[PDB]
């Protein structure tokens, strides 16, 4: 179990832990959160109460180093740092500890909510999305724009998610025009599988990271990148069986965790009626057509 | 994006643009089964593409035979339709390519980008007007082409005959669609207007007839007669 110590907390705050959150008032006594579970990337978030625009968080993995919040009044945000010296850090965490300043990560035995929203989400992988080689964590927020949002302006701050397009010479082999836009497999299986994300695990990964910085941020480029990627599976006649079987898993953790109020915005029509009632596997996702009809009839 | 009323002067200006009407390229007579049951027999159809500014019409003859052994063919015809005008887009020398291709039903858009992602600066549009461009194979002369065809073939023809002569695009491009909508609401009551004086001949390298320009003012007022007429008793009005 690791722990993310806080220097203070000088401005009101409600601080997310992954899927849980919790309210700080100005200047109360806490000093960050303790029983992490090792195994797992997590993402450390933030909604200021007086500017309630700008959700701003970092993703991290606790077996990469010793990582602490400290709020900086020049740039107004609540800052990820790692610290270098283990015994300076053993000795803030064992302190703060010992004093009951920390919140402990409140996870539920049963309970593989997160496991399952981040299967396949590797922190080396959201190195690569999210490019800033100097820290070992990631910076995500509300306003970051896509590549592919950029394409139709600032580089450095940009989500690097793989460009997904239906109607690009990528997607399309010359002379197999109407075949490859209406049977997407040559572009998921040959294009993008075997040749972009090199296996169904790290395309899994980039679509469980898009759909959580959707969630977490309300990040309309990731919002974006996760329904293409979903789209793309479901738009292509030849997909190995391993692969419909997890994308259903995975899709029905992320309808479940989705706040019911955000449905309207995090949810596209075209796509889900499209993937559950039209496509080549509108038979192959059990599970999440079943939690889509119970929860979101309407949008259906 | 869509071509509408508001900006139909566009048609006439000197950046190259073609029409492609694919309404006429899969085209069946519907029948019964000796069992009782109901089939459809293909004929010969076309792609109906046209130059407005200068009445240049590539009519690419869509043969039966493309459709043997083919599934879902009124979807595949949109596609035939896609390759073909990107075709003949490739074989056009460079200064002649269009800068734009509108297509009269939307449901051609997809399809044209598609088979056009070669060319980025081809721009691809809809339309809001309501073209007549079915009624092509009501022009005898187009129908007997594409009727007799026993092989793929591309006709090349001028839809204004030497109108362009006396006339503008503008008013070139009304009166075709005049005798199209005349043809399309009663084809048999138009082919009367426009043969009712055997004095009055086609030419063998003309599809309309070799009227006068006081010739053409009555001819254009029995067609809009004609269109006015039909539209009371469609409507009861």
């Amino acid at each position: 179990m690791n722990t993310v110590p806080f220097t203070s907390a000088p401005i009101e705050v409600t601080i997310g832990i992954d899927q849980y959150s919790f309210n700080v008032k100005e200047n109360q006594p806490f000093h960050g959160i303790k029983d992490i579970p090792i195994g797992h990337v997590h993402v450390i978030h933030f909604q200021h109460a007086d500017n309630s625009s700008m959700r701003y968080g970092y993703w991290f993995d606790c077996r990469m180093g010793n990582f602490y919040i400290q709020y900086d009044p020049k740039d107004g945000l609540y800052k990820m740092m790692e610290e270098r010296d283990g015994a300076k850090f053993e000795n803030i965490v064992h302190n703060f500890k010992e004093r009951q300043m920390m919140v402990s990560y409140p996870k539920i035995d049963e309970d593989d909510t997160w496991y399952n929203l981040t299967e396949f989400v590797q922190m080396d992988k959201i190195r690569k999305i999210v490019r800033k080689d100097e820290n070992q964590f990631s910076y995500v927020d509300s306003s970051m724009t896509t590549v592919q949002e950029n394409e139709l302006s600032d580089p450095a701050h940009s989500l690097n998610y793989t460009v997904i397009n239906f109607k690009s010479r990528e997607a399309i082999r010359p002379g197999h025009e109407m075949e490859d836009f209406l049977d997407k497999s040559y572009y998921l299986n040959t294009v993008m599988l075997q040749g972009i994300f090199k296996n169904s695990s790290n395309y899994f990964g980039e679509l469980q990271f898009a759909f959580l910085n959707a969630m977490f941020f309300g990040n309309y480029g990731s919002s974006l990148q996760w329904h293409a990627m979903i789209e793309l599976i479901c738009s292509s006649a030849t997909v190995p069986k391993h692969m419909l079987d997890k994308l259903d898993e995975i899709l029905y953790y992320q309808i479940k965790t989705l706040p019911e109020q955000y449905s309207d915005i995090l949810l596209n029509e075209r796509v889900w009626n499209i993937c559950l009632y039209s496509s080549f596997q509108k038979n192959s996702l059990h599970n999440t057509e079943k939690i889509m009809e119970n929860k979101y009839p309407e949008l259906l | 994006g869509a071509m509408n009323s508001s900006n139909y002067a566009e048609l006439f200006n000197n950046d190259i643009k073609l029409f492609v009407d694919d309404t006429n390229v899969y085209r069946v007579t519907v029948h019964k089964t000796f069992e009782g049951n109901v089939a459809t027999k293909a004929i010969n159809g076309c792609i109906f593409t046209l130059n407005p500014k200068t009445g240049h019409l590539f009519l690419k003859i869509i043969h039966t035979s493309v459709w043997a052994g083919q599934k879902r063919l009124s979807q595949l015809a949109k596609w035939k339709t896609a390759e073909e005008v990107s075709a003949l887009v490739r074989s056009l020398p460079k200064e002649e390519q269009p800068k734009q291709i509108i297509v009269t039903r939307k449901a051609m858009l997809d399809p044209l980008e598609v088979h056009m992602l070669d060319f980025p600066n081809i721009a691809i549009r809809p339309t809001e007007l309501r073209l007549p461009f079915s009624a092509a194979m009501s022009i005898d002369k187009l129908s007997d082409v594409v009727m007799k065809a026993t092989e793929p073939q591309m006709v090349l023809f001028n839809i204004y005959d030497d109108w362009l002569d006396r006339i503008s695009s503008y008013t070139a491009f009304s009166r075709l669609t005049l005798l199209l909508r005349a043809l399309k609401t009663n084809e048999e009551s138009a082919k009367m207007i426009l043969l009712s004086d055997p004095t009055i001949t086609i030419k063998s390298y003309h599809l309309w007839p070799s009227f006068t320009d006081e010739q053409w003012i009555t001819i254009e007022s029995q067609m809009r007669d004609l269109i006015l007429t039909e539209y009371g008793r469609k409507y009861n009005v």
